[PDB]
C-alpha cells in the first residue's frame, strides 16, 4: 500500500458564480462569490466590497441562488453540489461569532438518469414556491420549499424536449411558469409549461413555441413591468410574450458570443451582456405606455460600454460600480459612467483581484539564488493571458507580465537567463486573403522576431479554404527575460501548426544548450494528427537560430530529456531520438502500445507514460539492447490531464473527473504477471481539474528547517488557479493522520452537512470508491481553528504507533504542535 | 496448410505490448511479420500442470472455430513457443490463440468517458450484437459472460463479441444443470440470482439489455456488490419477483431465502421515460423477470427499433479524437 | 480452414508404426485394446457416449501420426480420455483417470505409466493438442443413428430394435478403423443398413419415400452401396474374428 497528504497551497481564484441580495441581514446588500468549494460572503459599500465571511463546502459549487420565501426576514441560499448535494443556508451572527446554519439538505441524485450537455441547471420561482434543476436530459426535478420539507425531498416530470439549453422560471404568471430555449432536428425552439405542485406534472403553457435562432444560448425572465422573456444568440436578441415579438440583430454582437447576462434596473428596464472578447454591453429596453394604463416594451437597443476581463458572472452592485467575475482572467470592480471618457469608453476599472486563471503548464526555478524555489505559471487565457511569478513570503506575493494571448507551455533556460514560452493568438480571416490580430499581444511585441521557413509540408496539394470572419490560432516561442521579464523574441511557427512541448536541455556530445519544441500540423479536417515537427532552437546573441528539424508522422504531445537523449511521444508511438555530431536527430528505439501518448516523465532508465484511455505505464529504457521494456501498466482505464513519478515505485496520476491517484509495483516477484500490473493503492476525489505536476516546493530553505515528517514534495496547478501538493508519508505517519480525520470529522460541522468521506470519495459518472491512501491535509490543518473544547474532544483516546513508544496517548497540545509542523510544508 | 495449428511458431509475430491480463494468461497486440496485419495474442499457460490445458482455452477453441459472424469475434490460428527439440516432457512452452486485433473495448470507451451514443449509433451497436448472439444462439451455444469489456469495437463502428471462455452448449429437450454464478453481478439475471442452474439464453439477453439501457445512460443500471443487493435494484426498476409475473419463481431455490424490502411494482418505462419508445419497448421486453416471457434475441431484431436499421451504415460512435486532450476555455 | 481427417484404406498400410516394423494384425490389435481402454477407463467414471468416442477418435488419429513403439497406448488413451473430458464438457481429474486405469489394467500394462503416471500422461497433452491439430470438435454416429431414425414411422418395436443394434455396431466400429475412413453421417447409415438385413428389415417403407429403394439417400447424399457394404464387411469381420456374435 501507499500513503501520501494533499495539501492546498492556493486556494481556487477563478470566480464560478456570483450574485447578490440580502443574505445577512435584511438591511445589506451582499455580494456572494463562488470560487471552486468556497463561498466567499461581502458587504457592498460606497467604496468597494467589506469581506465579512469565508467558508469551505464539501462540494464543487454548482448552484447558487439567493431567495427568500414569506415570513423570512432576509435572504435563504440555496447550493447544489456537482455531486448533487443540496442544502438551503442561513446566516446567523451573535456579536462577534459568525456561523451558518443548515436549514435543509439532502442528496437528490437519481438512480437512473443521463446527465445532461449543458451541466446541471438551477432555478427558483419568483414567489419561492419552488426549486427547478434540470439535472438529466428529459427530466425536471422539483423541490417544493414547504417549510417541512427539510430534507428537500422532490419529484421529477417527465420532459418531452430531451436537449434544453436553458430554463428560467417566468415573473407574471397565474402559476409557476418556466420558460426554455430546446433543440431537436428542425433546430431551437422556446417553449413553456406551467408546473402544478399538486398534480405534479406540467401543464399547457402561457404562450405557443416560436423557432428561434439556431445558437440560442441563454433565456432572461423579464421582471413584471413588461413580463415574458428574452433570448440572447449569437447574431440577434428576441423578446417573446404571447403575442408579443421583437428582434434586434446588431452587427455588434456578432463579432463574439455573449456569455453572461445581468440585471441593472430592478424593473428590467436595462440588462448587462458580456462576451468572450472581454466587451461590455448594456441592453435597453424601451418602453411605450398605452392610455389604457399598460406597459409594452416598444423596442431593444444595445450600446456598446467598453470592456472588461472576460466574464464568467457579471453583477451590478449599486450606483456605477459591477462587479466582474472571471475564470479565464483577473476579476474586477468596474464604474460604470454617464460620460464617456475621451476614449470613448463608459467603464474605468476600479480594483482588479487576482486570478491564476487556469493555469495550462508551469515551473519552478531558483530566479534569486535563494535555495528557495519560484514558481512560474502559464495562466490565463487570450487577452487575460499572461506570466505569474509566485513567492512565499504569512502570504503568497505573485507578480503579473501580461501577454494578452494565451501561454501554453513554460520552461527555463539557465545558461540564457531566460524562459522559453510557447503561445498562442487569434488571428481571423480577413479580406486581404490573409489574417489580422484582434490586438497586439506578447508575439507582435518582441523586440526581434523570426518566422519558420520550413519546407518540409510545403508540397501539400491538399486543400484548406477559408471563409472571412473565421479564427485561426497562431502559434510563437517566446524567449522572455528572467528579470525584466521583457518579450526578446518570438519565432512564429508555420501556419496551422501547433506547438504542444517544449522543453530546454543539452543532448548527446553537444556542448550547446537549446530550445526544442514539438509541434503538430492541425486542419480542420483531420480528426488526429498526421503530421509534425520537431524543431531545435538555439537562443544566442538576442536572437534564434533554426539549427535542426525532424519530421514526424503526427502530434509531438510530449518531450522530455532523456540521459542526453530526446524522448518524445508522437501520438501512439513513445520515440527515443540520439543528437548526432552532425547536429541531426536520430531514431534509436520505438514503444507502440499505446492509444494516444500525451504525457511523459522519466527517473533514470524509467518512463511514465500517460495515456488517453488507457491510465498509465511503466516503460523501461534497456540500454544493453538499446530498446524498450513494458514494465507495469494500471488496466483500470482513466481518461489522464496530468502524470507525475513520485518515486521508483509510486507513480501520481489526475483523471478528467477530478480524482487523484497513486499506482505502484505490485513489488511480488512470484509470477510474471503480479510485476506487470500497476496496482491503484491511492484513489482520491481532488474536486480541481490538474494540468501540471511539478517537482519542487516554494518554502523557504535556509537548510535550518526541521525535517518534516512529509517527504518530497510535487506541485501541481489546476483550471481553477488552485495550487496544490502532494507528498508522502512513512505508515505509522498515516495511521496517526487518518484516524485523526475520522475524529475530526465527527467533530466538525460541515456546511450543508455534507459528509467529508463521501466528498473525498473517488468518484466518476460511473463509479464512487471510498478514499484511500491520501491524507485530507486541508482536514488535518483545520484541527489549529477549532475550539478547545472540540480539541480535546478529538485527542480523547488517541494512540500512536511504531514510534519511540509503541503505544502513547496524545494531548490536545501534542497534536497542535505536529500539525503545526504540517503548515510548514507550504 | 492454413489448418495445421499448433505448429507455427509465435516468432512470426512482433509483440507490440500487452494489452490486457486475461484469465487463462495475458492478451498482447502483436504485428504479423509477414502480412502486417494487427493482431491480439491469447497466451495459454499449461505450465501450472494442475489440469493442464485450461477448459475455458478449450472452450474458446472448440467454439470459435465453428462460429463465424461479422458480429463474433474470429480465431485466426494458434502459434506456440519455441518447442525444446524432442523433449516434449522438459518442454514447458505456452500457446498463444490468434485473434484479430480490434480497436477499443466498451468498457475502456465508457469508463473513459470518451464515447457518445446517438439513437442511431446504439442501433447499429444493438443491432450487431443481437445478430452475433442470434447466430450463437442459433447454434444452440450460450456466451454466459456477455459484459460491456467483451464487447469489441473498431472505430469504423463494428461490433464483436469476444470471451467465450464459458460458453456451452444449451439442450433444450435435455435440461443440465450448470453452474449457477456465471454472469458479472451487473449484468446477471434475476434467475441465476436465485439460483436456477437449469438456464436458458434468456440469460444472454437480459445481460443484452442491460447494456441497452447504459448506452442510454452512459452509467450501468444495475450496480451491486452483493447478489441479495443487485435483487432488490432489478426489483426496484423490474418489480419484484412474484408468482403473478414469474409463476415458476416458487420452483428457484432462493426466491422464499432471497426476498426485495417490498414488493415492488414495475416502473421501467417511468425512470427510462427519456429513451425513445421503440427503445424503450425493446429494453421491457429483455428485461423481462420470467426467462420464459423474455423476449429472444430473433425477437430483439423483429422490433421497430432494429429491424429497418441498415448495417450498410454502420455510424460509429463520436470516439477519442485529438481536441479531446485540450480542455475547451469557453 | 480445416484438416482433413479421413484416409483410404490402403494408406493404413503406411502409417508409423507400420514402417517401424509393426504388422497389421499387430496395429489393428493395439488400436482395438487402446480404444477399449478408453471405453472401459470412461465407463467407470461414468462418462457420456459421447466423451468416451471423442476420446477413441483422438486416439486413432494420433496413431495416424505417430508410432505404437514410441508412444506406449495405455498412456495415450488416457490422455485422449483425459483431453476429451475437457473438450465435451464432461471433465475428470488426471489423477482419478490413473487410479481407474490402475484398476484395469495388470502390473505389466501399467508399466507403461512409467514411475509417475500422472506426469506421463499430463506432458503428453501438449503433443496431442498439436498433433489433432488443434480440431477439437467432433460429431459421432450416436446423433446420426437419433437424428435419422426420428424419421422413421412405423412398428416402435421394429424400429427401436433397429436402433439399439445399430447403436450396438456403433459402439463397435470404435475399436476400428472406420473413424478414419468415413465420415460419422455414412457410418450411422452403414449400422442401420447393417441391422436392417438382420432383422429382415425394410427400411424404405419407415420413410416419407416408402417407393425409394436406397432409403438411405435422403439422408446422406452420394453414398454407393459399395461403402455401406465396405463398412458392414468390417464390422461383422470384428465379430468373427472373435467369440461373439451378432446382437439380434
Ligand atoms: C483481454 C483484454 C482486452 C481489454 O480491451 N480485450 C481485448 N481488447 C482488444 N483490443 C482493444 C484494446 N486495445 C488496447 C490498447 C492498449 Cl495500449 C490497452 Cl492498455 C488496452 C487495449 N484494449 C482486443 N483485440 C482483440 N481481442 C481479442 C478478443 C483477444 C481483444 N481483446
Amino acid at each position: 500500500m501507499s500513503y501520501n497528504y494533499v495539501v492546498t497551497a492556493q486556494k481556487p481564484t477563478a470566480v464560478n458564480g456570483c450574485v447578490t441580495g440580502h443574505f445577512t441581514s435584511a438591511e445589506d446588500l451582499n455580494l456572494l462569490i463562488a470560487k471552486n468549494t468556497r463561498l466567499e460572503i461581502y458587504v457592498v459599500t460606497a467604496e468597494g466590497l467589506r469581506p465579512v465571511k469565508e467558508v469551505g463546502m464539501y462540494g464543487k459549487i454548482a448552484v447558487m441562488e439567493l431567495f427568500r420565501p414569506k415570513g423570512e426576514s432576509k435572504d435563504l441560499l440555496f447550493i447544489l453540489t456537482a455531486k448533487y448535494n443540496a442544502c438551503i443556508l442561513e446566516y446567523k451572527q451573535s456579536g462577534e461569532s459568525i456561523d451558518i446554519i443548515t436549514r435543509a439538505h439532502g442528496n437528490v441524485q437519481d438512480r437512473i438518469g443521463r446527465p445532461s450537455e449543458t451541466g446541471i441547471i438551477g432555478i427558483i420561482d419568483p414567489e419561492c414556491r419552488m426549486i427547478g434543476l434540470r439535472l438529466y436530459d428529459g427530466l425536471f426535478k422539483v423541490i417544493p420549499l414547504d417549510r417541512d420539507n427539510k430534507e428537500l425531498k422532490a419529484f421529477n416530470i417527465r420532459l418531452e424536449e430531451l436537449h434544453v439549453i436553458d430554463v428560467k422560471f417566468l415573473y407574471g404568471c397565474q402559476a409557476p411558469t418556466i420558460c426554455f430555449v430546446y433543440q431537436d432536428p428542425q433546430g431551437r425552439h422556446v417553449k413553456t409549461y406551467e408546473v402544478s405542485l399538486r398534480e405534479k406534472e406540467f401543464n399547457k403553457g402561457p404562450w405557443k413555441q416560436e423557432n428561434v435562432e439556431a445558437e440560442a444560448s441563454m433565456v432572461i425572465a423579464v421582471p413584471e413591468p413588461f413580463g415574458g422573456a428574452i433570448i440572447i444568440g449569437q447574431e440577434s436578441i428576441t423578446y417573446h410574450n404571447g403575442d408579443k415579438y421583437l428582434a434586434i440583430a446588431p452587427p455588434i454582437i456578432k463579432q463574439s458570443t455573449i456569455v453572461c447576462h445581468n440585471r441593472v434596473d430592478p424593473n428590467g428596464s436595462r440588462y448587462l451582456l458580456g462576451d468572450m472578447e472581454g466587451r461590455l454591453f448594456m441592453l435597453l429596453l424601451e418602453k411605450e405606455e398605452q392610455m389604457d394604463g399598460t406597459v409594452t416594451l416598444k423596442d431593444l437597443r444595445v450600446e456598446l460600454l467598453g470592456e472588461t476581463s472576460i466574464a464568467e458572472c457579471l453583477t451590478y452592485l449599486d450606483n456605477g460600480v459591477v462587479f466582474v467575475g472571471s475564470r479565464l482572467g483577473d476579476s474586477q470592480l468596474v464604474k460604470l459612467n454617464v460620460d464617456s471618457n475621451e476614449q470613448g469608453s463608459y467603464v474605468v476599472a476600479m480594483e482588479t483581484f487576482t486570478n491564476l486563471g487556469p493555469i495550462v503548464d508551469m515551473c519552478v526555478v531558483d530566479l534569486e539564488r535563494q535555495g528557495q524555489g519560484q514558481l512560474v505559471t502559464c495562466s490565463g487565457a487570450f487577452k487575460e493571458g499572461s506570466l505569474r511569478i509566485i513567492r512565499n513570503g504569512q502570504k503568497l506575493h505573485i507578480r503579473t507580465v501580461p501577454l494578452y494571448e494565451s501561454p501554453r507551455k513554460i520552461c527555463y533556460q539557465e545558461v540564457s537567463q531566460c524562459f522559453g514560452v510557447l503561445s498562442s493568438r487569434i488571428e481571423v480571416q480577413d479580406t486581404s486573403g490573409g489574417t489580422t490580430a484582434l490586438r497586439p499581444s506578447a508575439s507582435t511585441q518582441a523586440l526581434s522576431s523570426s518566422v519558420s521557413s520550413s519546407k518540409l509540408f510545403s508540397s501539400s496539394t491538399a486543400p484548406h479554404e477559408t471563409s472571412f470572419g473565421e479564427e485561426v490560432e497562431v502559434h510563437n516561442l517566446l524567449i522572455i527575460d528572467q528579470h525584466t521579464f521583457e518579450v526578446l523574441h518570438a519565432h512564429q511557427f508555420l501556419q496551422n501548426e501547433y506547438a504542444l512541448s517544449l522543453v530546454s536541455c543539452k543532448l548527446g556530445k553537444d556542448p550547446n544548450t537549446y530550445f526544442i519544441v514539438g509541434t503538430a500540423m492541425v486542419y480542420p479536417e483531420e480528426a488526429e494528427p498526421k503530421q509534425g515537427r520537431i524543431v531545435v532552437f538555439q537562443y544566442s546573441d538576442g536572437k534564434l537560430q533554426t539549427v535542426a528539424e525532424k519530421e514526424v508522422k503526427g502530434a509531438v504531445y510530449s518531450m522530455v530529456e532523456f540521459n542526453g537523449k530526446l524522448l518524445a511521444s508522437i501520438n501512439s508511438t513513445v520515440r527515443l531520438y540520439e543528437w548526432t555530431t552532425e547536429k541531426e536527430l536520430r531514431t534509436e528505439c520505438n514503444h507502440y502500445n499505446n492509444i494516444m501518448a500525451l504525457y511523459l516523465k522519466t527517473k533514470g532508465d524509467f518512463i511514465l507514460v500517460g495515456d488517453l484511455m488507457r491510465s498509465v505505464l511503466l516503460l523501461a529504457y534497456k540500454p544493453m539492447e538499446g530498446n524498450f521494456e513494458e514494465i507495469a501498466r494500471d488496466f483500470n482505464p482513466n481518461w489522464m490531464s496530468a502524470v507525475e513519478i513520485l518515486d521508483d515505485d509510486n507513480f501520481l496520476g489526475a483523471e478528467n473527473a477530478f480524482n487523484l491517484f497513486v499506482c505502484q509495483k505490485d513489488s511480488a516477484a512470484t509470477t510474471d504477471e503480479e510485476r506487470q500490473h500497476l496496482q491503484e493503492v491511492g484513489l482520491f476525489h481532488l474536486g480541481e481539474f490538474v494540468n501540471v505536476f511539478c517537482h519542487g516546493s516554494l518554502v523557504m530553505q535556509n537548510l535550518g528547517e526541521t525535517s518534516t515528517p512529509t517527504q518530497g514534495s510535487v506541485l501541481f496547478g489546476t483550471v481553477n488557479g488552485m495550487i496544490g501538493l502532494v507528498t508522502s508519508l512513512s505508515e505509522s505517519w498515516y495511521n496517526l493522520l487518518l484516524d485523526m480525520q475520522n475524529r475530526l470529522n465527527k467533530v466538525i460541522k460541515s456546511v450543508g452537512k455534507i459528509e467529508h468521506s463521501f466528498w473525498r470519495s473517488f468518484h466518476t459518472e460511473r463509479k464512487t470508491e471510498p478514499a484511500t491512501g491520501f491524507i485530507d491535509g486541508d482536514l488535518i490543518e483545520s484541527f489549529l481553528d477549532i475550539s478547545r473544547p472540540k480539541m480535546q474532544e478529538v485527542v480523547a483516546n488517541l494512540q500512536y504507533d511504531d514510534g519511540s513508544g509503541m503505544k502513547r496517548e496524545a494531548t490536545a497540545d501534542d497534536l497542535i504542535k505536529v500539525v503545526e509542523e504540517l503548515t510548514r510544508i507550504h | 496448410t492454413e489448418s495445421d495449428w499448433g505448429k507455427r511458431c509465435v516468432d512470426k509475430f512482433d509483440i507490440i505490448g500487452i494489452i490486457g491480463e486475461g484469465t487463462y494468461g495475458q492478451v498482447y497486440k502483436a504485428k504479423d511479420k509477414d502480412t502486417g496485419e494487427l493482431v491480439a495474442l491469447k497466451k495459454v499457460r499449461l505450465d501450472n500442470e494442475k489440469e493442464g490445458f485450461p477448459i475455458t482455452a478449450i472452450r474458446e477453441i472448440k467454439i470459435l472455430r465453428q462460429l463465424i459472424h461479422r458480429s463474433v469475434v474470429n480465431m485466426k490460428e494458434i502459434v506456440t513457443d519455441k518447442q525444446d527439440a524432442l523433449d516434449f516432457k522438459k518442454d514447458k512452452g505456452a500457446f498463444y490463440l490468434v485473434f484479430e486485433y480490434m480497436d477499443h473495448d466498451l468498457m475502456g470507451l465508457l469508463e473513459s468517458g470518451l464515447v457518445h451514443f446517438s439513437e442511431d449509433h446504439i442501433k447499429s451497436f444493438m443491432k450487431q450484437l443481437m445478430e452475433g448472439l442470434e447466430y450463437c444462439h442459433k447454434k444452440n451455444f450460450l456466451h454466459r459472460d456477455i459484459k460491456c469489456s467483451n464487447i469489441l469495437l473498431n472505430n469504423s463502428g463494428q461490433i464483436k463479441l469476444a470471451d467465450f471462455g464459458l460458453a456451452r452448449l444449451y439442450n433444450s429437450e435435455e435440461s443440465r444443470p450448470y453452474t449457477n454464478k456465471v454472469i458479472t453481478l451487473w449484468y446477471r439475471p434475476p434467475e441465476l440470482l436465485l439460483g436456477e442452474e437449469r438456464y436458458t439464453p434468456a440469460i444472454d439477453v437480459w445481460s443484452c439489455g442491460c447494456i441497452l439501457g447504459e448506452l442510454f445512460t452512459k452509467k450501468p443500471i444495475f450496480q451491486a456488490n452483493l447478489e441479495l443487493a443487485q435483487l432488490e435494484l432489478i426489483s426496484r426498476l423490474c418489480g419484484s419477483p412474484c408468482p403473478a409475473v414469474w409463476p415458476d419463481v416458487i420452483r428457484l431455490p432462493y426466491f422464499n431465502t432471497m426476498k426485495p424490502k417490498k414488493q415492488y411494482r414495475r416502473r421501467l418505462r417511468e425512470e427510462f421515460s427519456f429513451i425513445p419508445s421503440a427503445a424503450l419497448d425493446l429494453l421491457d421486453h429483455m428485461l423481462t423477470l420470467d426467462p420464459s416471457k423474455r423476449c429472444t434475441a430473433e425477437q430483439t431484431l423483429q422490433s421497430d427499433f432494429l429491424k429497418d436499421v441498415e448495417l450498410s451504415k454502420m455510424a460509429p460512435p463520436d470516439l477519442p479524437h485529438w481536441q479531446d486532450c485540450h480542455e475547451l476555455w469557453s | 480452414t480445416k484438416p482433413c481427417w479421413y484416409w483410404d484404406k490402403k494408406d493404413l498400410a503406411h502409417t508409423p508404426s507400420q514402417l517401424e516394423g509393426l504388422d497389421p494384425a499387430t496395429e489393428a490389435r493395439y488400436r482395438r485394446e487402446g480404444a477399449r481402454f478408453i471405453f472401459d477407463v470412461g465407463t467407470r467414471l461414468g462418462l457420456h457416449y459421447d466423451t468416451l468416442a471423442t476420446g477413441i477418435i483422438y486416439f486413432h488419429r494420433f496413431y495416424m501420426f505417430h508410432s505404437f513403439k514410441q508412444f506406449p497406448r495405455y498412456v495415450t488413451g488416457a490422455c485422449c480420455l483425459f483431453l476429451a473430458g475437457k473438450v465435451e464438457e464432461t471433465p475428470k481429474k488426471c489423477k482419478d483417470i490413473i487410479k481407474t486405469a490402475r484398476s484395469l489394467l495388470n502390473d505389466v500394462q501399467f508399466g507403461q505409466f512409467g514411475d509417475d503416471p500422472k506426469e506421463e500422461v499430463m506432458v503428453l497433452e501438449r503433443i496431442l493438442l498439436q498433433t489433432i491439430k488443434f480440431d477439437l470438435q467432433v460429431e459421432h454416429p450416436y446423433q446420426f443413428l437419433l437424428k435419422y431414425a426420428k424419421q422413421l414411422k412405423g412398428d416402435k418395436n421394429k424400429i427401436q430394435k433397429l436402433v439399439q443394434m445399430a447403436w450396438t455396431f456403433v459402439n463397435d466400429s470404435l475399436c476400428t478403423t472406420l473413424s478414419l475412413q468415413w465420415e460419422p453421417e455414412i457410418i450411422a447409415v452403414a449400422v442401420m443398413y447393417l441391422a436392417g438385413r438382420l432383422c429382415k428389415f425394410e427400411i424404405q417403407e419407415w420413410t416419407s419415400k416408402p417407393m425409394y429403394r436406397r432409403w438411405w439417400e435422403q439422408f446422406v447424399q452420394d453414398v454407393p452401396v459399395d461403402v455401406l457394404e465396405d463398412i458392414c464387411h468390417q464390422i461383422l469381420d470384428l465379430y468373427s474374428q472373435g467369440k461373439q456374435q451378432m446382437p439380434h
